[PDB]
């Protein structure tokens, strides 16, 4: 039986079991400071609705904070297939301020890019369920959405923001709501008559500490290694149907960077990172006579088919010197996240990591952009010669070409995630490095 | 279970009741905690606790 | 050029990441461990195997430590594909864990379904389904062996493996109850299936065979393990209706440091039905066609993520009359709680509230000790049962506060609590520190 | 609120929060040696083409290496549904060699088996995206595929190969390209006129260490605990309509083994580990009159439909003694993965672990076959009596009976994964055990 | 006895205090030291045909209107004391439960 | 809410139950005049209503809440407005077409203390004996005919 | 077992005592040390005409 | 139906069988069920289908 394995002991096992250090049959759990987590509704200063901008002050209703969820109640402005992550689109951006200083900021597109790269499997599906209608709901349907924030303290208890250690500084979140959300108050360029305005609520999960920990947090200085998002929106060399457009982008980023990420898109349609085409899911009505390659199937805006992606190749160059050999767009779309994340990235979304594990909290390798004089991203686009309305051309084409509708992907969003230090002392705090 | 092992009947699963006393006569008479703010923002208050004559003037 | 150009670009902002370095990522030193082997042993089942019967087994002294337990069943299809739903799980109505003649724990078929709904995910969940159901469109007369893993503390990690050799005077027993009826196996809704076969049952236990030194330590030393237990009671669900939002206050008869509460509402007739029936695809037998009938589920699709079919509007937990958190919607307990704390995707009709940072892990990460609460209460508000389940326009185009008229069939409420206790082993006997 | 939980404290809490040791609300990130990663292209020696053997020598352009990805460009020789992981099929095999000593080897089938057992969820899907056409691409489509390698240093930084410490030894990879790839240059046995030869390039991701870390690696001796694959292909005691064949296969394995893995297959159809049938995805044209149960729906070659699998039961004996009680093939297909990996294994692929967690780097129990003279895998096959062209015959049948087309699964591939130690010193290295 | 006003039908009061209407404590029941406090109610028989006032107005003590079965919701309230502490610029309640 | 803690909470029904038991005579009538239409007003009529709150500090100066001694805390009120109000936006279950949405305003009457009293309040600790409302809704064991 | 008489249908007994019909204590359940005592009942289906 | 047994320890607590003092000796009950029971599976000599 198992005895036949135990007896099969040789010299080669000395490396595995000789002078044993551990066992697997004795787990020691670590005794921990007593604590409790309470979910508390925050007030919102200012009306919400489309195009509105509001803010909250995080109430002092606990000692430390972590998870934050913004709830929205939306009503469908059309039938299933007309929306795409509308709660994600609605929350245009969120800005984190401490003591009047900006600490960080996320954007709706970042939430989409972040999700496209870093969430996965059922984490991703459950996420979609909290931001969209995924059970074929119909026009007028009402749903509460839960879109979580992803600031450094919203991802791990380890970075709980010590509100109690910030006795003299206010901590605030500013929330910008989109002027329009597809399938909710607008349908492409047209407004949806009768569309309702969203209801909004901000929830913060607070940590209640026991007596000794509360005292220490309140009195001791702290240094929390945190993540920050940097973002620069820019013109994409307009892709061309006759040649290969190319572009040199100044990577105006700073700090030790965990990774860069980017996408190309059509600003008209949130989440559209690829070209439209008459193949199922690739456009409104795709696959039939009524198909148009001017409008996406909003409910299926995203795709994994890189034939519809615009980027041919890219490289990062630092101070005029290549950082790595030029790789194809598909390398940045599929291999990078295979290696560094372990999930699947939708076409049109790209990643380049400087870290072994960019999806984690530990700074497992970083590129210091604050030590580069001239950082730049060089992109080459595919020739956009494929007739998007003809599946034979859309699907039977080559590695270096894309849809003629790919020339609509004129916006480029480049993100960078870096590490800074949030220093709290004597009731006040802020970042250790400005740049 | 035989012999001295029965004498060790306290270190086996004869798990004592955690609920020592009922609500009447104690039990939960020591579980009351004051629901304070738990983490105040002393920014607007550290002008009224010490700087009181300036606020009066 | 290349990566070297990055390393040399070093400065002050790198100090907090790489100055006075502590670790590397490029030199893993593995731990040497005690020698051991794992063997699968079939147990003898006492009693008589059949539907509705109670059987039991004594875990045989064939190893030093025990972990996994798998109950095998051979079942046949009493109807076609789509008529069964996790039938091996349904069949194992319950399992009781007894040590030294006393109860340690007890799980229920519904618990297995609830547990799965909340804690398994991605391909683990799929593979699990493959071991308990027919998922390849099998037809009537088909025969399959199912494997139902158990989830007692020692069945989840070797770290809590039970040192059976240390229990010189106490045996470890498993008592099992087989369901009187299993959907799509011996019954179809309320009707029996003539000619249905009785199940074949076999219980397997995985034994750990240790080398000499380790075996001696386990037999001689006293041990304590921080282990999990499941508390559970069934309750009557207040009945909602077309005219009202029923409300109910359920005093929770719970004790011990609790990691989390979990609950569901269900229709006792149809195993795993936690949502309302409707004439929308997958929501009822025949949904989408003339035969659609909202009195019987599409059994193969009994579970769903379609919240509109959920019956709970909102809920809160009070401890001694004090709300433990601000009231949240049922969808908060269904989608967000597990998003933040588990990372999987929970089916509509199943809810979770955690008192722990990691309800899914071994390590305690915050618990609510119910033994110190005189009056814990779960307060539930139900949705208005006004939607005509046979009409997709009504089923899918409705509001947040309403559900299907068929949601009133979910008359049972199952409330679970996952807590910790201490397994104690000494002088040849098992044990539990607390009642 | 949260305060009411904190005060709910008593005797039962001493085990959780008494004399507290840790907190969860302040984490410590370990400072680390500054490093950088660069992806550098290697030159392929030998002619690239179908059926050819090519190789590459890894350049000293950094200090340590980890991930290796082979880029290939393949085109479609038929429509969507005609290929199955064709870039994976193309890399027939790959070998890792240091100073002329083979350290390890992987096979196209191994990559498929490895994937079947150890990758999962979107890791598996993204993998498929890098090796196949999964968006219904059509004939003539061209695509660049990325095949990651799975040598020990291609899985973890912890084992980055210390090229810097191997100053006196060359490191090479050898790759055999398949003579044929389904749906690319051949449709079943039929050559595809005009099919192109593949493009190939090997990329190595290098780690640049800082001054002190580099110095230590270059100078000091190292001992890297590494993984190796062992493999032998063999004949299956093919079952039939009237009988349950049985077989005893001596396992010519050695070294401390983490696990065994195996599959049955049809050599003609890459990735076919199950029988074919007239049920959706189980054959070309399945579900209709035109269905042929002699050819798979290539794009749907893999399946979870156990009915089409051929192993009734199995056990492993060591020195003639059962290592465990006999279990059904479905145990090895569904339960072992549950117990040891956590993903989902397709029908026809089986696993037996000797380790608590075989999917990890860290040893967790092994079976040392260097101390076992006669180790045997005992296999009992299912009766092949189901008429595969009649869905009812398949879908409604018993546990121990499979498709008549299951007799086409005549090959058996048995793999084993073990530990060895790669020793580096004096600028040279090789394995501790030969 | 305890308030001095007139209470509308269907609304009920039970005092543990001499003067529940005042600010000053005047006798209280501390439920923080009671394990099983229960309000036990007995209802009237809903036999009277509400559409005929003679049926209602001329009837007895233990009965009521058939339409009284529409009164399906019960609201039970309790008014208690606690202490709101304000000290050193911050407040909170002395008792949670 | 005081300092983030729930001090108390009242419900429309509580206001009705409270009134039924504790207001009286002309106080009760005057109260009704501030919450209802008592002069046979007709459809389309507009009226400003005043709903006094009944929290412990709203009944007597004796419990005036010392905002002055809560230097580090905020005091907030949260109000839930009914989805429907009978005879205003719904008639039984039927929505009333053309019904107006309510206008709302919250008024607080503040006490300004002179120097000696104000100083004492800001500096000294205080214990205010307050009232709280406990409430649970239940299903009635509705009598049978 | 505990009384020795015959009990009419619809009447149920559960003894904690060896001899509940006697004066002398013979085993008791002390509910003064039980915070949460519950009787859990399941009823028959009332479908017989 | 309930059939109380009439062994000596089934009549009084005074003779309660001290299973605890019988550590090493198991206690078993062997029950033989009649081949036929009148009015249940046989009517006199006639089996009841």
């Amino acid at each position: 039986g198992g005895l036949s394995q135990l007896v099969a002991y040789g010299a080669q096992d000395v490396y595995l079991t000789g002078n044993p250090q551990i066992t697997f049959f004795k787990t020691v759990y670590r005794r921990y400071t007593n604590f409790a987590i309470e979910s508390i509704q925050q007030t919102i200063n200012g009306s919400v609705g489309f195009g509105n901008k509001v803010s909250t002050q995080i109430s002092r209703n606990g000692d430390l904070i972590t998870d934050i969820v913004v709830e929205f109640v939306l009503t469908k402005g059309g039938n299933g297939g007309t929306t795409y992550y509308p709660a994600e689109e609605l929350l245009q951006d969120v800005e984190l301020e401490i003591g009047g200083q900006r600490i960080d900021k996320h954007y709706n597109d970042w939430f989409r890019t972040y999700d496209a790269l870093f969430r996965m499997n059922d984490d991703r599906y459950n996420y979609r369920r909290m931001t969209d209608w995924v059970n074929n709901e119909l026009v007028g349907a009402q749903k509460r959405f839960y879109v979580p924030l992803i600031f450094f303290f919203n991802q791990t208890p380890g970075l709980a923001l010590p509100l109690i250690a910030l006795q003299y500084h206010e901590v605030k979140l500013y929330f910008t709501l989109a002027s329009q959300v597809q399938g909710v108050n607008y349908n492409g360029s047209s407004a949806i008559a009768g569309a309702a305005q969203p209801t909004m609520s901000v929830w913060v999960d607070y940590i209640f500490l026991d007596t000794q920990e509360r005292t220490r947090f309140a009195q001791l200085p702290h240094e929390y290694l945190i993540e920050q998002l940097q973002f620069t929106g820019s013109e994409t060399a307009t892709p061309s149907a006759t040649t290969q457009a190319s572009q040199n982008i100044r990577l105006n980023f700073n700090h030790p960077t965990k990774y860069l990420a980017w996408n190309f898109n059509n600003p008209t349609n949130y989440g559209q990172y690829t070209a439209l085409a008459n193949i199922p899911g690739a456009c409104s009505g795709a696959g039939t006579a009524a198909a148009t390659v001017t409008t996406p199937d909003y409910g299926n805006t995203g795709t994994y088919n890189e034939q519809l992606a615009v980027l041919d190749s890219a490289k990062i160059q630092l101070n005029g010197q290549d950082r790595f050999a030029t790789r194809k767009g598909s390398y940045f779309n599929k291999v990078q996240p295979y290696q560094s994340i372990g999930g699947v990235t939708p076409a049109g979304v790209y990643l380049y990591s400087f870290a072994l594990k960019p999806a984690g909290r530990q700074p497992s390798g970083t590129c210091n952009f604050s030590r580069i004089d001239n950082a730049t991203l060089s992109l080459t686009y595919k020739t956009c010669s494929i007739d998007a309305t003809s599946p034979a051309a859309v699907l039977g084409n080559t590695e270096t070409v894309t849809a003629n509708t790919a020339t609509l992907l004129t916006a480029l969003n480049i993100y960078a995630k870096n590490y800074n230090v949030l220093r709290i002392m004597s009731g006040m705090g802020g970042l250790a490095y400005a740049n | 279970l035989s012999g001295e092992a029965a004498a060790m009947y306290g270190d086996v699963v004869v798990q004592k009741t955690t609920r020592a006393c009922r609500k009447s006569e104690g039990g939960f008479k020591d579980v009351n905690t004051e629901l304070w703010g738990t983490s105040p923002y002393l920014g607007r208050g550290d002008g009224e606790v010490y700087n009181m004559p300036a606020s009066n003037q």
